């Protein structure tokens, strides 16, 4: 095509999926689109505390053109509520849909949206803005300085989130200790209405494949020392949906108080970052440390 | 980083509080015997009513402060659902405390809760009085509805005066170790106008523009109140010499003509020397000029006007 | 030919280009040099009624960015519209963020096609204060790609934040000095035959409000043809058309104010009000009367001048005519 | 990108050196970064004084050229209910910095158009949170601040733009554009800039409009006060003689034609002619009230529309009388 960008699919499961992801982020603000030849990505922040970037590889696109020249990448902004309403009116026949493809032309120009079908074909053109001087990358993972990692299982996060949601949880704090003979703990320590609560995963090599602490360099790991992360439920629980679909999650905190959660459900990856609470009370801290001893 | 003085040297015990001594006493009193009652604490901004409740309950409870108060203020939800569920479950729990303690609620800016809130605190305070007593905090006593008051002790805060701000201003410069002058802490007091907190930022503001704080070097930053600067211009017997404070004092430091007119019309109300008819007068035409500044017309000839008329009904 | 004879012609000779713009070069200047500088401010426009403002306005977006990119290059709200603080901290919020559109090649190459938007604020005097500060720092941080125009005739209404943020433009009134070729060519252009000075006389009846002017000398027009004589138009049908108090009506008043006597004052009065006429008309009649006389002292004109200035406040305060003019009479007959 | 930008935006101070006319301030600010000890910061100040300049460049200094990433920036343009403060705010002000770069920074610029319950909740907030946060509220009517929120914060006040600074800024923009101004209309500039930056920078970018070969052409008064549409002095001056020695038919029209000479504007020669009899000494102090009063009500009247001729005529009458008491 003569667009600068222009990549169509067969899929429609994929669009459908990451605009749910996008969705606890608000349903009326700004989403960042990426553009570059590895592929597409919407980013989304919220109060400076929490963001998301959700990536849509080229292989997920049966055709894919990325014809410009003078920048490697292109970025633009868009309202979020426009395209929610446009594909939940052109999707109500979902059975229909045959074709998907999205364009752009750079700036100045719409972000294009058609819908193709087997004779009627609709296009939506969204209006985008001026980006915002905050920086997503800001947000971001010192790759040098990780307090620990993690690997969990997709369900059992999920039902884990769930629990947490129902039993209206206010406060969340994420504990992870290793020891030796492979004896691992990670566990969410929830403050609610109910009081305080525990979540602890097993220490087996089906939900909790592998937990490390690293003493916030990456390099050495301790045994019998504890990280524990504090964060406000409203920014945590916008990885429910997330996790819906993800069939493996990566938890990397590091000494800064920033804490990155990768999904994996070929396929869609996310990535959330989220900022740690200034501090813990002395009372929540005397209550974790009673829950976990 | 090092902590804004205001907030590095918050009191944590009631000793080190200055000012209304006689109250300062009674929640010492208070604070050694046990027996703590629902209390209302009313007064002006900055005086240590925020203090004086956190560190009457830090010594009452001691170690068990943290299971024993409930604290909550504005920035928090305190809805009719909050009064229904966190408040009654707090008041619900049972804690063993030492003979005569109690838990506490804490109420801070009490005065903004809701009415439907306040109207269902009744039935929490009457049910568990026995447990958990209720400390309110607020400026303006009023606020809070009868049916509440009923069941609390009043007391009321008094502004600062000079006396005591001097003696917590010493101890916070030898704690510093901070050069000073006479004149210098009396024009820190003077600015500060019964206020400690203001007294302390700008303490803090002369310390670290100049090292020493004279009268000079505090008067290069902070600025004399304008109430007293409104007040001087009204009582003014020429009006030539209204004139030239209206402008020099108010007018050319950048002063808002709104801003001059709400401070006439509060400084006019407490004018103890004028009689009722010339003060009622004044009232009046302050209120005309300031329906004219609301229009849109917020011009200093407005005001050289009001001080004219003003001048006339004074004659 | 009915087609173009289908409009009114404050609206059929509305300018096009800011060339046709009369008696404002002190900003049609400035606009006009702002199609080569691509330096374009935000603006205050704000001067009394039927001077230029909105005419300016609209051309200097036609001249900018022509016919079709116009439509995705402004932004038009006016007292027509809901203009909340809601309304400005979504709509034109929203507005201001917008990324500039592509130019089209033809717009390229036959307009400059500036790279920023144009929001214009008609009758701005009519928002509140609060959404007028709703704007302040919208206005400064999209600057780069958005710039406001505000347009009024009481600029004290406008907070005093706006006003600094925008450069000032005062319309000035038109009078028979400065807008008297306009409304010339317009009676050349519609072969209106008129008496010498009539022209003269219809701009000083309108009193700085070139629409006044033109409707005017339309309805003359049309009972000119309408009559079909071949006769040219007359000051006094201007006046009659105007509403102008006939001279004899006005030495009538006076005389009755000179006798001095209210019951006689009163009744005249009461008579006068049956024909219907407007009651500033009047007093702007009186005073004029009244200030140019030479057979009056100093402290007679300023009492005078004192009592209309009242007068006139009042009613344009809205309030009953008969008992205003008949005060006003009272008080002249006492002095 | 800049050269388009109006003379408003394209010269805002990017540095607290490029701040001028507030030196006690600015220097006050400047050694408190360098100690890392800002305290809660109030900026009260009439209109184009540089409260947000200087705040943003303070910013700057402070977290270098990522000061976006750890500053929380709301206006009047946002929306700032006491939900918005309760969680944006709240959140913001309770979470650590991007990467420990000391504390974090809350700028509520315009918080004069707040509403009184979210400054009441914006009190704990302050409070609680001030080892990892700072907050600065800027403002032109502290009536509309609460007494808590002045207490909490240290008061510093933006006065009107001294002489030598917008002499100096001028010279930068002058040298900056290829622009010559002439003393005089530096000069009227000043005097009718009342302090303001923004009104000079617009009346200069008017005035470079106005010129017809700016490459070479020099500002002069007169240029100022065609763009401005202002009275000259001297026609005030004359207006001003006329009412007070010339009978009133002399007077009309000598008005008159001072009006029609250049379309003046009736409220503009009622200030100058104010701002002149401001310094006249008065022997009888009933000619000053009456003075007031009078125009005064000649300035409300004409705010709201009426009669030009009606109102000019007032004004002739009222000094008469005024001055013959
Ligand atoms: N009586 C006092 N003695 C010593 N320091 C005081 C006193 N009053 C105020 N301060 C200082 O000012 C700070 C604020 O005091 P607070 O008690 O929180 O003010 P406040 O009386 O609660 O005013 P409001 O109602 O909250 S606006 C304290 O942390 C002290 O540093
Ligand atoms: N300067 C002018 N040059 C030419 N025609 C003018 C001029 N001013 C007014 N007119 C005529 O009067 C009509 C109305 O002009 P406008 O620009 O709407 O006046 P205005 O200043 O907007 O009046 P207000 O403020 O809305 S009451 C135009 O369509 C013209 O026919
Ligand atoms: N002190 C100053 N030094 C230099 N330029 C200044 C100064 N103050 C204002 N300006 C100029 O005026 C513009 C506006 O300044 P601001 O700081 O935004 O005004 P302000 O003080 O915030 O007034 P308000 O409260 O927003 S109406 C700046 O971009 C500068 O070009
Ligand atoms: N009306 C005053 C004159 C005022 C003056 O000339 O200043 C007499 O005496
Ligand atoms: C002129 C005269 O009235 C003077 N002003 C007195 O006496
Ligand atoms: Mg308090
Ligand atoms: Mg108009
Ligand atoms: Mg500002």
């Amino acid at each position: 095509l003569a667009n600068k960008f222009s990549a169509s699919t067969v899929h429609l499961e994929h669009i459908t999926t990451a605009l749910s992801c996008l969705t606890p982020f608000g349903s009326k603000d700004d989403v960042l689109i990426f553009i570059d030849a590895d592929g597409l990505s919407f980013v989304r922040e919220n109060n400076h505390v929490i963001k998301i970037q959700l990536l849509l590889s080229r292989e997920l696109f049966m055709s894919y053109s990325y014809r410009n020249e003078t920048e490697d990448h292109m970025k633009l902004c868009v309202k979020i509520n426009h395209i929610l309403d446009s594909v939940s009116v052109m999707n109500r026949n979902s059975d229909d849909i045959v074709e998907c493809t999205l364009s752009y032309d750079g700036h100045g120009s719409p972000f294009v949206l058609i819908f193709e079908d087997s004779f009627i074909s609709e296009r939506v053109e969204y209006s985008t803005y001026l980006i915002k001087d905050f920086d997503t990358n800001g947000l971001e993972l010192d790759r040098e300085r990780i307090s620990f990692e993690a690997i969990i299982k997709g369900e059992a996060l999920h039902s884990a989130l769930k629990d947490l949601k129902e039993i209206g949880c206010k406060e969340c704090y994420v504990y992870a200790k290793t020891e030796a003979n492979d004896e691992n703990v990670f566990a969410l320590i929830s403050k609610s209405q109910l009081g305080f609560s525990k979540i602890k995963l097993p220490s087996n090599r089906s939900i909790l494949e592998k937990l490390q602490v690293f003493d916030g360099d990456s390099t050495t790991v301790i045994d019998g020392f504890a990280v524990i992360g504090f964060f406000d439920f409203t920014s945590f629980d916008k990885i429910r949906k997330s996790t819906k679909i993800a069939s493996k999650v990566l938890f990397r905190m590091d000494v800064h108080g920033v804490l990155s959660v990768n999904i994996l459900s070929p396929g869609i990856v996310i990535e959330v970052c989220m900022l740690e609470k200034e501090s813990i009370d002395e009372a929540a801290q005397t209550e974790i440390e009673l829950l976990m001893e | 980083l090092q902590l804004p003085w205001v907030e590095k040297y918050r009191p944590q015990v009631l000793s080190d509080i200055v000012g209304n001594k006689e109250t300062i006493d009674r929640l010492q009193q208070i604070a050694k015997d046990g027996n703590m009652p629902h209390m209302i604490i009313s007064g002006m901004p900055g005086i240590g009513k925020t203090t004086s409740v956190h560190c009457l309950a830090h010594e009452l409870l001691g170690r068990s402060y943290a299971d024993g108060v409930l604290e909550l203020n504005a920035s928090d939800d305190r809805g009719i659902d909050v009064v229904r569920n966190q408040i009654k479950h707090f008041a619900q729990k049972k804690l063993h405390l030492p003979p005569g303690k109690h838990k506490i609620v804490i109420l801070d800016e009490a005065d903004s809760m809701t009415a439907g809130a306040q109207q269902a605190l009744r039935r929490t305070m009457e049910l568990y009085s026995n447990s958990t007593r209720f400390a309110f905090a607020c400026n303006q006593s009023n606020k809070i509805i009868e049916p509440l008051q009923s069941r609390c002790a009043i007391l009321r805060y008094s502004k600062l005066s000079d006396e005591d701000v001097l003696k917590r201003l010493l101890q916070i410069i030898k704690l510093e170790d901070v050069k000073y002058t006479n004149d210098g802490l009396e024009a820190i007091i003077f600015t500060a106008e019964g206020d400690m907190r203001q007294a302390i930022n700008n303490l803090q503001s002369t310390v670290a523009g100049h090292g020493l704080v004279n009268a000079d070097n505090v008067f290069k930053i902070v600025d004399s109140p304008h109430p007293l600067i409104v007040k001087k211009m009204l009582l003014a017997s020429n009006l030539e010499d209204s004139i030239q404070i209206l402008r020099t004092d108010l007018w050319k430091k950048g002063y808002s003509s709104i801003d001059i007119v709400t401070t006439s019309f509060r400084v006019t109300k407490n004018l103890a020397q004028v009689k009722e008819s010339v003060r009622l007068e004044m009232i009046k035409e302050i209120g005309l000029t300031h329906m004219r500044i609301l229009e849109g017309v917020g011009t200093y000839l407005q005001l050289a006007s009001m001080l004219a008329k003003i001048h006339k009904l004074n004659n | 030919e009915q087609s173009l004879a289908q409009q009114p012609w404050v609206e059929k000779y509305r300018p096009k280009n800011l060339d046709e713009v009369t008696a404002q070069d002190h900003a049609v200047t400035v606009l006009k040099k702002t199609l080569k500088s691509a330096n374009l401010p935000h603006m205050l426009f704000y001067g009394p009624p039927g001077t230029g403002k909105t005419s300016t306005i609209l051309a200097l977006t036609k001249e900018l960015y022509g016919p079709d990119l116009m439509k995705s290059r402004i932004l038009e709200l006016n007292a027509s519209d809901e203009r909340g603080i809601s309304i400005v901290r979504e709509k034109v919020k929203n507005f201001a963020r917008l990324t500039v559109s592509k130019p089209s090649k033809h717009d390229l190459e036959n307009y400059p096609c500036p790279p920023y938007k144009i929001i214009i604020l008609d009758e701005a005097d009519s928002m509140t204060a609060d959404a007028q500060s709703a704007l302040r720092r919208t206005m400064e941080t999209y600057s780069g790609v958005t710039r406001f125009c505000l347009i009024c005739n009481y600029v004290t209404r406008i907070i005093d934040p706006l006003a600094s943020r925008c450069s000032k433009f005062r319309f000035k009134a038109l009078d028979a000095s400065n807008a008297i070729d306009r409304l010339r060519f317009i009676s050349e252009q519609e072969n209106v035959k008129c008496d010498d000075g009539v022209l003269e006389r219809i701009l000083d009846i309108s009193a700085g409000d070139l629409r006044r002017g033109i409707t005017l000398l339309q309805s003359a027009s049309k009972g000119a043809q309408y009559l079909g004589d071949g006769k040219n138009i007359t000051s006094t049908q201007v006046e009659e058309l105007a509403g102008v108090v006939p001279h004899d009506i006005l030495i009538e008043i006076v005389e009755k104010v000179k006798s001095g006597d209210f019951d006689e004052i009163k009744k005249y009065v009461n008579t006068f009000m049956k024909s219907g006429w407007s009651a500033a008309s009047v007093v702007n009649q009186l005073h004029e009367y009244y200030i140019t006389n030479d057979n009056f002292d100093t402290n007679f004109k300023n009492q005078i001048s004192w009592l209309l200035f009242t007068t006139d406040s009042r009613l344009n305060n809205g309030t009953n005519e008969h008992i205003q003019l008949l005060n006003l009479l009272v008080k002249i007959s006492q002095l | 990108s800049k050269e388009n930008l109006p003379w408003v935006e394209k010269y805002r101070p990017e540095t607290l050196d490029e701040v001028y006319g507030q030196n006690e301030v600015i220097t006050t600010v400047r050694k408190f970064v360098d100690e890392g000890k800002l305290p809660h910061l109030l900026f009260y100040g009439p209109p184009g004084t540089g409260k947000t300049s200087t705040i943003v460049a303070l910013a700057r200094e402070i977290y270098g050229k990522n000061y976006s990433n750890m500053v929380l920036e709301l206006n009047a343009s946002d929306d700032r209910g006491i939900d918005v403060v309760r969680n944006q705010i709240k959140d913001f002000a309770s979470t650590r910095q991007i990467f420990s770069k000391g504390f974090k920074l809350i700028i509520l610029d315009e918080a004069d158009a707040m509403t009184n319950a979210a400054q009441n909740a914006l009190r704990r907030v302050i409070e609680r949170y001030t080892k990892n946060t700072r907050f600065c509220v800027l403002a032109n009517y502290a009536h509309k601040l609460t007494p808590a929120l002045l207490s909490r914060c240290t008061r510093f006040r933006f006065q009107p733009l001294p002489q030598e600074a917008i002499e100096r800024r001028i010279a930068n923009v002058l040298v900056h554009e290829k622009l010559k101004l002439s003393p005089n209309a530096e000069k009227a500039l000043i005097e009718l800039s009342n302090g303001d930056m923004r009104r000079v920078l617009n009346v200069l970018q008017s005035c470079k409009a106005t010129l017809d070969n700016p490459d070479e052409d020099e500002i002069s008064d007169d240029v100022i006060y065609e763009c401005c549409g202002a009275p000259r002095p001297s026609d005030l001056k004359a207006v001003l003689k006329s009412i007070l020695e010339d009978d009133w038919g002399t007077a009309h029209y000598t008005l008159n034609k001072v009006r029609s000479a250049k379309g003046l504007a009736l409220i503009d020669l009622i200030e100058g002619i104010v701002k002149i009899l401001e310094d006249y000494e008065l022997q009888n102090e009933e000619t000053r009230v009456h003075l007031l009063t009078k125009l005064a009500d000649i300035e409300y009247s004409i705010s709201k529309g009426g009669n030009d001729q009606i109102q000019g005529s007032a004004v002739i009458g009222a000094i008469k009388a005024s001055f013959e008491n």
